[PDB]
């Protein structure tokens, strides 16, 4: 009975050039219980294909997730990872990157 | 090497909000080769690497038993656990299993073992000489008083030994050609000065596979492992990851920072500075 | 048929040793087997019980196994039979792991007469 | 293959 | 010092009169309960294994319509429907769904007359 608290790691499948249509990649780590809230954006707003991927756990129990989907590179219009877990008492969310 | 055979097991309960999610993932040399998911479209258990494809839908379909009645039996563990806790018949809880054994390059037998988790802490395991289990607290000994009177770890043993050996050097062939292959990364240095003084150096590797990899930066002979900052190998999609090192250095001073980038797939190691 | 009993009826004398065939199909790793007796008013009372991975006949009172696995074979012999002993006996399997639950496969039973 | 597993 | 009790313990029926039974565990210690079907020759078939309460289920034989409900951690119910034939439905116990043994109550018998 321990709730671990999930880290997060925003970032591009490849480096930055708007243009080519490919998969975008998001990464949750090391959480319990297995519940989270993840789904990905676009400027602030939703996505159809969330196609976050199947769920997996580790040697310490704790659960990892690859939230992924397909995208089309873009500019000053940034994205982000839309994450929610039991472990913390408010939500939370890092902004993606051209650069990582 | 040392080839291995895991069973992951999930079960988690989700009360009002339907059934007891039920999962079980297989891994060989520790990479997804089989998947059961009670959530998805017409559960069954289906190969999760093309190597496993050549294998007859006989194969399939007990496996595919096996899982759902693996499945119907957590969601009475979930339930008998309420009461060995005490705990609320509405809150959500998880079960989590992993099975496997450990070969030798030899073939011989190194480690087999079964390990049982209740919501993230270590219930009970089963000890290194494969007859004996030890329970971490006060519910898992009545588990284990259970299953000691039903020589459950017989069975256990049986399959230990048996079965999974089997079917692992067996797995072996079928999947080696996917499974021990590699791919080299490549790497470059960049700049990242938002309009400052000092000049930050990070260094990109990509493409790589397996996760397996080292990068450091030396101030040319000595070692700069004091304040380098990385992060966490991450996995890109096409089943290779990534990866970036970075420190801190005195503008002015930048091609006097060497990166390097160490994987089993580079016939030497990479080394680089700004471009 | 994943478990038979070949032999209708067995008639003896008392003090006699009888053995009951059983042969069985099953594709599961590990399996199980029991004889059960079942009496003039009805009652199923389990008797002996095999483990397909333990590697000793099993033995119970007068009723002891002959377990022999490359031949899918597993014989129930009662040495010393009694008058008491005269019942249908039954050969079951339990039957291979999938959603199903507590599944016993049976076999047809065999009628044993013992004379006085 | 995997394991049938007994329960808690 | 028996496991189960079953009631009731016969039947006399015309062809197609519903009926029900009930078994009750005396011992918690073998939770696992299931129906079993003997025919007139005698053959054992298992018909429902149900563990935990509210558990509800429903089994079409030759002969017979079945409906079984887990009903508390010691009550198992069985509906019979459409009988047309005779037959006994014996309650087993058993401490475990994998290789535990089956302990049988003392039986249901049910006659068509
Ligand atoms: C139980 O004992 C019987 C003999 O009473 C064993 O029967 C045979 O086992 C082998 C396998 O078929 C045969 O090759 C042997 O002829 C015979 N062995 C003996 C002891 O006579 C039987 O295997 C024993 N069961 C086990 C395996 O525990």
């Amino acid at each position: 009975m321990i709730q671990k608290t999930p880290q997060i790691q925003v970032y591009s499948r490849h480096p930055p050039e708007n243009g080519k249509p490919n998969i975008l990649n998001c990464y949750v780590t090391q959480f319990h219980p297995p519940h989270i809230e993840i789904q990905m954006l676009k400027n602030g707003k939703k996505i159809p294909k969330v196609e976050m991927s199947d769920m997996s756990f580790s040697k310490d129990w704790s659960f990892y997730i690859l939230a992924h989907t397909e995208f089309t590179p873009t500019e000053t219009d940034t994205y982000a990872c839309r994450v929610k877990h039991d472990s913390m008492a408010e939500p939370k969310t890092v902004y993606w990157d051209r650069d990582m | 090497g040392p080839h291995s055979l895991r069973y992951f097991v999930t079960a988690v309960s989700r009360p009002g909000l339907g059934e007891p999610r039920y999962m079980e993932v297989g891994y060989v040399d520790d990479t997804e080769f089989v998947r059961f998911d009670s959530d998805a479209e017409n559960p069954r258990y289906e190969p999760r690497a093309r190597w496993m494809e050549q294998e007859g839908p006989e194969y399939w379909e007990r496996e595919t038993q096996k899982a759902k009645g693996n499945e119907q039996s957590f969601r009475v563990d979930l339930r008998t656990l309420l009461g060995y806790y005490n705990q609320s018949k509405g809150g959500s809880h998880t079960i989590q299993v992993i099975s496997g054994c450990e070969v030798g390059s030899d073939g011989r037998l190194l480690r087999g073992y079964q390990q049982y988790a209740y919501d993230g802490c270590d219930y009970i395991a089963l000890n290194e000489d494969l007859k004996t289990w030890t329970a971490a607290d006060m519910a898992a000994l009545i588990t284990k008083h259970k299953w000691e009177q039903a020589g459950e770890a017989e069975r256990l043993r049986a399959y230990l030994e048996g079965t999974c050996v089997e079917w692992l050097r067996r797995y072996l062939k079928n999947g080696n050609a996917t499974l021990l292959r590699t791919d080299s990364p490549k790497a470059h240095v960049t700049h990242h000065s938002r309009p400052e003084d000092k000049v930050t150096l990070r260094c990109w590797a990509l493409g790589f596979y397996p996760a397996d990899i080292t990068l450091t930066w030396q101030l040319n002979g000595e070692e700069l492992i004091q304040d380098m900052e990385l992060v966490e190998t991450r996995p890109a999609g096409d089943g290779t990851f990534q990866k970036w090192a970075s420190v801190v250095v005195p503008l002015g001073k930048e091609q006097y920072y060497t990166c390097h980038v160490y994987h089993q797939g580079l016939p030497e190691p990479l080394t680089l500075r700004w471009e | 048929q994943k478990v038979t009993q070949t032999q209708t009826s067995i008639s003896v004398m008392e003090k006699t040793t009888v053995t009951m065939d059983c042969v069985y199909e099953t594709q599961d790793s590990s399996y199980f087997l029991f004889w059960y007796k079942q009496t003039a008013s009805g009652e199923i009372v389990f008797l002996i019980r095999q483990d397909s991975y333990k590697k000793e006949n099993a033995t119970v009172g007068h009723y002891s196994l002959n377990f022999q696995k490359p031949k899918s074979s597993i014989g129930l012999i009662i040495t010393a039979t009694q008058i008491e002993d005269s019942a249908v006996y039954f050969c079951a399997m339990r039957g291979d792991y999938g959603g199903s639950g507590n599944k016993l496969i049976f076999g047809t039973g065999t009628l044993l007469s013992v004379k006085p | 293959r995997g394991y049938v597993y007994q329960g808690l | 010092v028996t496991l189960l009790e079953q009631n009731p313990r016969w039947r006399l029926v015309p062809r197609g009169q519903a009926v029900n039974l009930r078994c009750i565990l005396k011992n918690s210690q073998y939770p696992w309960m299931s129906w079993y079907q003997q025919d007139l020759q005698k053959q054992l078939q298992w018909l429902f294994t149900l563990r935990s309460p509210g558990d509800k289920e429903v089994k079409s034989l030759p002969g017979a319509d079945y409906l079984a409900t887990r009903v508390t951690d010691t009550e198992l119910r069985l509906q019979v429907a459409n009988m047309s034939q005779g037959r006994t439905l014996y309650c087993t116990c058993s401490a475990d769904r994998v290789g535990n043994t089956l302990y049988f109550g003392e039986g249901s018998r049910l006659i068509v007359v």
